[PDB]
């Protein structure tokens, strides 16, 4: 997307990649399960915006602690995807009890 | 609650006792029990060999961690070391919680 002084122009960039990885070994802070906005929409025709990832760490007020961990996410192996490429993974849920859907 | 490993079957009690060696009995029979014994003690060596299972860390943490270290600042006595009288002392309690892990 190019802003040239009067009008936004949007063009394809065919040789540009997008980095995707999964944190399948649980060594990033887990921000899911905190009831945040930005999930998939309820209705299949809606287009959603991917939320920005962020984590909190230890604090002493607004300052930092020596045990505060910083996580670079380009220090993980990620799959780079141009147009034509795709991403896929599978996951098996552990043995969880049935949710009691009765009164 | 004092910390440690709760064991239904812990390492068993190892009980030790000098066998009573009597002094010279009277040359006539006495049905009373012996109150006179040869004064003696025992000594020896004792070995305990425990195998411990470890759990290695898999943190993707970028910044360095808090670790237990000795200080390089000079002193009259090195920590965890005998003094000039040969008396071993431990200067501080060392806990075991120095690495970090996310919730």
């Amino acid at each position: 997307v190019t802003q040239n002084d009067g009008t936004t122009t949007i063009a394809n960039n065919l040789t540009s990649t997008v980095q995707v990885f999964t944190d399948s070994e649980y060594q990033l802070p887990y921000v899911l399960g905190s009831a945040h906005q930005g999930c998939l929409p309820p209705f299949p025709a809606d287009v959603f915006m991917v939320p920005q990832y962020g984590y909190l760490t230890l604090n002493n007020g607004s300052q930092a602690v020596g045990r505060s961990s910083f996580y670079c996410l380009e220090y993980f192996p990620s799959q780079m995807l141009r147009t034509g490429n795709n991403f896929t993974f599978s996951y098996t849920f552990e043995d969880v009890p049935f949710h009691s859907s009765y009164a | 609650l004092m910390g440690g490993f709760g064991l239904k079957h812990p390492p068993p009690q190892i009980l030790i006792k000098n066998t009573p060696v009597p002094a010279n009995p009277s040359t006539t029979f006495s049905a009373a029990k012996f109150a006179s014994f040869i004064t003696q003690y025992s000594t020896g060596q004792v070995s305990v060999e425990i195998e411990w299972e470890l759990q290695k860390e898999n943190s993707k943490r970028w910044n360095p961690e808090i670790q237990y270290t000795s200080n390089y600042n000079k002193s009259v006595n090195v920590d965890f070391t005998v003094d000039t009288n040969g008396v071993y002392s431990e200067p501080r309690p060392i806990g075991t919680r120095y690495l970090t892990r996310n919730l």
